[PDB]
């Protein structure tokens, strides 16, 4: 996260980070929608030009953590997948259109204060909240800067990290790059003559953008994080899926 | 679930996060 902050100890109770189990590193993103269900973005699954395919046996998940310094053992769990399910019509040699995963994993689990699952949207709700203009928030362990050389110098919170983004105009983010977007995807972000900054960043995706709704008090995934030309440049915004959109496709696969 | 979007140490104890309000102001504009 770009120009985010510190999360709060419990902050984001669904957040999930999907790890690479040896040598372990972290991959990307992801959220906890039921106590056997994890969704993410398909890129950071399979993403043929780099040879990637994960399956369950390369991977590991783990739950309850808000600080990235140690094995919080108490409150953190670590759940293998039984499944991995990608969206059927992903588009990765294009435009990443439907980056989308669902990961089933292996036993269900047991929730805590650390550990809960926020809610997907309906349609009454995605009508309220959806408006440009309207702040969501993005959190995440990814890097906290974009880029040349090595730059392995800070970028790598020790704590979860937060940043609120507002909702984007649609022709403004189709107009701010030659990438053709399509109606399952939204992008967020600060506008130049905003002054203010914050966008997502390598290994943040996957992970949730979520939204609070005020009529009952409940917290709504409505994006995922999913790509964006560098991490908080100038004129540029960052892209989400729009979970709402792909409602059809999640709901088929869980039933 | 049912009970999704209810944070444990925040919505289930009155107790609103830090950056909350920056959301709730951004709805009423």
């Amino acid at each position: 996260i770009v120009e985010g902050q510190d999360a709060e100890v419990g902050l984001s109770p669904w957040q999930v980070m999907l790890f690479r189990k040896s040598p372990q590193e972290l991959l990307c993103g992801a959220s906890l929608i039921s106590d056997r269900w994890v969704l993410t973005a398909a890129h950071c699954l399979l993403y043929p030009p780099w040879d990637k395919n994960f399956t369950v046996d390369d991977l590991l998940v783990r739950i309850g953590k808000h600080s990235r310094t140690r094995y919080e053992r108490k409150v953190e769990k670590i759940s293998m997948l039984d499944k991995i399910y990608i969206h059927p019509r992903y588009n990765w040699k294009e435009n990443l259109d439907r980056d989308i995963a669902l990961l089933k994993l292996k036993r269900p689990i047991e929730l805590s204060d650390y550990i809960h699952p926020v809610c997907l949207p309906d349609k009454q709700t995605a009508a309220k909240l959806l408006h440009a203009g309207f702040k969501g928030r993005v959190t995440g362990w990814g890097n906290r800067r974009e880029t040349w050389t090595t730059s392995v110098a800070e970028v790598q919170p020790s704590v979860l990290q937060v940043v609120n983004l507002p909702l984007v105009e649609r022709p403004v983010c189709k107009a701010s790059t030659r990438i053709r977007i399509t109606d399952n995807m939204f992008c967020a972000g600060y506008k130049p003559g905003e002054g203010k900054r914050g966008d997502a960043c390598e290994g943040d995706s996957g992970g949730p953008f979520v939204m609070k709704s005020p009529y009952n008090n409940r917290w709504y995934q409505m994006g995922i994080v999913s790509w964006g030309e560098g991490c908080d440049r100038d004129g540029k915004y960052g892209f989400y899926t729009h979970v709402f959109r792909l409602k059809k496709w999640i709901q088929k696969v869980i039933d | 679930e049912a009970d999704c979007g209810l944070r444990p140490l925040f919505e289930k104890k009155q107790v609103q996060d830090q950056t909350e309000k920056e959301l709730f102001e951004s709805y009423i504009e």
